[PDB]
RNA sequence: AAUAGUGGUGCUAGCAUUUGCUGGUUAUCCACUUCUUAGAGGGACUAUCGGUUUCAAGCCGAUGGAAGUUUGAGGCAAUAACA
RNA sequence: UGGUAAUCUUGUGAAACUCCGUCGUGCUGGGGAUAGAGCAUUGUAAUUAUUGCUCUUCAACGAGGAAUUCCUAGUAAGCGCAA
């Protein structure tokens, strides 16, 4: 019966929006309040390197890429609601976080 | 309640927020009077959209804006780009269209670019 | 002094070790009827006034 | 401004301490023309000189040319910091004094010849650089 | 002209002819000059002027150049060397110091003073720039007048680098007698002077 | 370290994972580095 | 060092068409802030009528 | 018929509030203000001899106006210049911060700016009460 | 969309003051997505007219258009003696 | 103190440029190249100056012979000071 906060980082854009759908799918089957699906600016990671074992020959690089997604869901439902829907929405490569931060 | 629209503009990645609203007719360039730019010579680039119609249908309005991002001379392109693209909203919304093409046609007789913005981006370079 | 007021008429190519002159077909307007050649240099199109000063003496094509 | 017209008085060529000024400049470039002096150095003691900061020569009262060695020559004695010297901390007395033009080549053959010759008190490999590719 | 007043506090003087069709802030364009029939076409843009800069998009079909202003043309030439390439703001502060130093030389219209000058320094013949094919020679050839115009400035604004180089006097000030030495034909500048040297060994050389 | 392939200089202290850039470009692609652009 | 900044100056002022600083320094003992205060005087004076003025240069005419 | 501190001139503002602080002279002046110029990366102290102390003085309560709070290490980051290093290439300027210390503590004592709960001084009602109130001194100044 | 932002209602300070123009911050609360970010889609094809050419492939102007130089820039693509 | 990250550093108040001044064309206040005196920090340790701030000293250097160029319209050039 507590307002809680879930987050889910990961790097397949198309296995993320079916585990949000169903997020606030059985969420609305129950009727909770809720606020949708933030999404975050996402992340890039980069390294330049030239592309040779050795060192002899003409110079020009490489430049490899990493993207990462994150977007959050704050929610507020009783406990035994919750408790169980986190467990059923698992798929390999995807994080899920439950943050019941009330200060 | 009040007409009021808003409008931006922008060159280069520097945007230009427009808030307009009905009075005695005040123009808050990021909190100040509009006759105080810091690049002296490039003053009477921002006097352009009102110095083309005449200075009457300004008694009746009221003109907030404000900006971000640019250097000290896209920010002067910036804000004529909202200011005169702000004030047909007006004439689209409330006054009529005959009122809004006369100087929707006097705007791009002068400039193409008072209306529409640039697409001039940069360039990658040794890649 | 002695003008030679010009208008070209027929463009007709760009000719030299580099192309760097274009002939042209050009028209007198004090007399309408002075179809002649000239070697102009720079960038040229229709309708334009060309001062000129040796009305007869030209190459009428180069190498 | 306006017209001042003094009746020249004006010298070519000074006498403070067998330095010769070319007076018809600013009296803060007069002083740097001596060496151990510059502009970074000769800035404050025409301040603390307590003039005008654009006069020329023709127009110096005759006490002045004595005051400016005379702080000069007490260098402490009116509130310089240790900060703004050139000699500190001396290797054979430990004062701190500073230098006019014609004897900044005091204090400098002496002491580095017992960095050339003797193997001193710190130049024993410092040897050979301003003698055999510095000489 | 009946000064209406807001709630911003606005001057009257930007408002009293420039409200009227009376359009740069000194000058207007009522005046206007034809000396050659080359220089009708193009040249003298129609158009009205505040400040003469704006973002002209002329550089990617080469006739498009010849639509933006003279005055703003003028300007673009000054970026010269390694020390003002991409001072704009420096450039229009000169010559706005310009046109006041040309009216004050006993004189009716500052506008003028130029667009009469580069009638005389549009070259009406010319070398060519070949050699000939180990004969360094040069032939019959003459210019088109889109190509007149561009070397016409060119040539004025070049001199006054060194008019100005490491000697007291500014470069407003050569601007100023360099443009009536160039409004007349005299040729005492060296605006003029290595023009006229051109088309004399042309009128030998073909 | 020195990891493997004649090398322990260039490496890589970039992200926390410390790889002889010789041993980089056949390691990118399962650790999920991916050339785009 | 007293007549030759007193009657070039103070009596042949007006002779001239307009005053900058390229008039002042044609006489080789007049300096950069001599002919500075040359005009910075004349401005008290009243010859002076002026046309724009800032820090780099002024256009300054005569009465 | 009112106006705020935003709608004044920038520099002419400045000159005409701080030469009625030169009527003033209620300053802790140090002793060392002949000597120490405002950074490291510039080469010279001031032509001003006297007036310069004013002149930074005015201007960072002219910053504070807009602002929220100000530390220290803004107006370090601000002060309008090049580091020069000789024959090696260019870098920027960071400012002195003893010149600036005491400067902020120099209007605690006059009431005008002050700690703010957040970490930084600002303006309260002493001068939001006198110094637009001494702004509105300068309207004066505009005729 | 309190991990972006404005729009009010307030507590609240200036305020020339007198209607007013600048502030005020956690939570004073409500209402908003234009600007912001990221998913889903849309949009340009050389479109439409005028020339030109074996009337063909196309190339030049034109007005519209956010955009009319493969629309701007890259990534990716195996025949060969550097033992 | 704040910050495991649009929240904090950070609006990363960057520089050129921008006004108001001082300066006056001389190799002068342009240009600081070798240097001696000093105070600091980083590690087990800086002499053969690892770097950084003080004051001094200001020495080649007046646009470059014959030759010959990683960089394409927001492009060439300046100006950055992020990993």
């Amino acid at each position: 019966i507590i307002k809680i906060r879930i987050t889910l980082t990961s790097t397949k854009v198309k296995q993320l929006e079916n585990v949000s759908s169903n997020i606030v799918k059985n969420a609305e089957q129950h009727n909770l309040v809720k606020k949708g699906p933030v999404r975050l600016p996402t992340k890039v990671l980069k390294i330049s390197t030239r592309k040779t074992p050795n060192g002899e020959g003409s110079k020009t690089w490489e430049t490899y890429e990493m993207r990462i997604h994150k977007r959050y869901i704050d929610l507020e439902a009783p406990v035994q609601i919750v408790k169980r829907i986190t467990q059923i929405t698992i798929e390999p490569g995807v994080d899920v976080e439950v943050v019941v931060a009330s200060n | 309640a009040v007409p009021s629209v808003q409008t931006f503009g922008k060159k280069k990645s520097a945007t230009a927020v427009a808030h307009v609203k009905a009075g005695k007719g005040l123009i808050k360039v990021n909190g100040s009077p509009i006759t105080l730019v810091e690049p002296e010579i490039l003053r009477f680039k921002v006097y352009e959209p009102l110095l083309l119609v005449g200075l009457d249908k300004f008694s009746n309005i009221d003109i907030r804006v404000r900006v971000t991002g640019g250097g000290h001379v896209s920010q002067v392109y910036a804000i004529r780009q909202a200011i005169a693209k702000g004030l047909v909203a007006y004439h689209q919304k409330y006054v009529d269209e005959q009122s809004k093409n006369e100087l929707k046609k006097a705007f791009t007789s002068y400039d193409r670019t008072l209306l529409i913005a640039d697409s001039r981006r940069p360039e990658p370079k040794k890649f | 002094t002695p003008v030679t007021l010009a208008k070209v008429i027929k463009v007709l190519g760009r000719t030299g070790s580099r192309g760097g002159v274009t002939q042209v077909r050009v028209e007198f307007l004090e007399d309408t009827s002075r179809t002649i050649v000239r070697n102009v240099k720079g960038p040229v199109r229709e309708n334009d006034i060309l001062v000129l000063m040796e009305s007869e003496r030209e190459a009428r094509r180069l190498r | 401004s306006l017209v001042v017209q003094e009746q020249g008085s004006f010298q070519h060529i000074l006498r403070l301490l067998n330095t010769n000024v070319d007076g018809n400049i600013k009296i803060v470039y007069a002083l740097t023309t001596i060496k151990g002096v510059g502009r970074r150095y000769s800035n404050l003691v025409c301040k603390k000189a307590d003039v005008d900061l654009h006069k020329r020569a023709g127009e110096l009262t005759q006490e002045e040319l004595e005051r400016i060695v005379q702080i000069m020559q007490n260098p402490t004695h009116y509130k310089i910091p240790a900060w703004f010297l050139n000699r500190q901390n001396d290797i054979t007395d430990g004062k701190d004094y500073h230098t006019l033009a014609n004897n900044v080549e005091s204090k400098l053959r002496d002491d580095l010849e017992r960095l050339k010759k003797i193997r001193a008190h710190r130049g024993i490999r410092h040897f050979w650089g301003l003698r055999v590719r510095g000489q | 002209f009946t000064p209406v007043v807001l709630a911003t506090p606005i001057p009257e003087e930007v408002q009293q002819a420039q409200t009227e069709i009376k359009l740069f802030n000194k000058w207007s364009f009522e005046e206007v000059e034809v000396k050659d029939a080359s220089l009708v076409d193009y040249v003298q843009v129609r158009q009205p002027i505040f400040v003469a800069h704006t973002a002209g998009r002329y550089a990617n079909k080469r006739f498009r150049k010849a639509q933006c202003p003279i005055i703003e043309r003028l300007t673009n030439s000054l970026m010269m060397n390694g020390r003002n390439n991409g001072k704009k703001l420096k450039a229009v502060r000169i010559i706005k110091h310009t046109l006041d130093i040309i009216n004050v030389l006993t004189d009716q219209n500052p506008i003028q003073v130029v667009v009469d000058a580069i009638t005389n320094t549009g070259p009406r013949e010319d070398t060519t720039r070949v050699g000939g094919g180990g004969a360094a020679r040069r032939q019959a050839v003459d210019v088109s007048p889109l190509r007149r115009v561009n070397q016409a400035i060119a040539l004025l604004t070049i001199g006054a680098r060194e008019a100005a180089f490491r000697n007291i006097k500014t470069i407003a000030e050569t601007l100023a007698e360099e443009l009536i030495n160039a409004a007349k034909g005299s040729s005492t500048s060296y605006a003029i002077k290595k023009k006229d040297e051109l088309e004399r060994v042309a009128k030998s050389n073909r | 370290q020195c990891r493997v392939c004649s090398s322990h200089t260039g490496l890589i202290r970039k992200y926390g994972l410390n790889i002889c850039r010789q041993c980089f470009r056949e390691k990118a692609n399962d650790i999920g580095f991916n050339k785009f652009r | 060092l007293d007549q030759e900044k007193y009657d070039r100056i103070l009596k042949e002022v007006p002779t001239y068409r307009y005053v900058s600083v390229s008039v002042l320094v044609d006489r080789l003992k007049i300096g950069g802030s001599l002919a500075r205060i040359a005009l910075r005087h004349l401005e008290k004076e009243g010859i002076i009528k002026p046309i724009s003025k800032h820090s780099k240069q002024a256009i300054y005419t005569r009465a | 018929p009112g106006v705020s501190v935003r709608d004044v001139a920038a520099q002419d503002f400045i000159n005409a509030y701080a030469s009625f602080l030169q009527r003033q002279g209620k300053l802790e002046v140090p002793g060392y203000v002949d000597i120490v110029k405002t950074s490291s990366g510039n080469e010279m102290p001031p032509q001003d001899a006297e007036g310069w102390f004013y002149k930074r003085a005015a201007s960072v309560a002219r910053h504070i106006y807009m602002r929220k709070q100000v530390g220290v290490g803004k107006l370090n980051k601000l002060y309008g210049g090049a580091k020069s290093r000789g024959v090696r290439p260019y870098k920027h300027i960071d400012a002195s911060g003893s010149i600036n210390r005491k400067v902020l503590q120099a209007l605690e004592k006059i009431g005008i700016v002050e700690i703010s709960p957040k970490g930084g001084r600002r303006i309260s009602e002493n001068g939001q009460r006198d110094l637009d109130r001494i702004a509105a001194q300068t309207l004066e100044e505009d005729e």
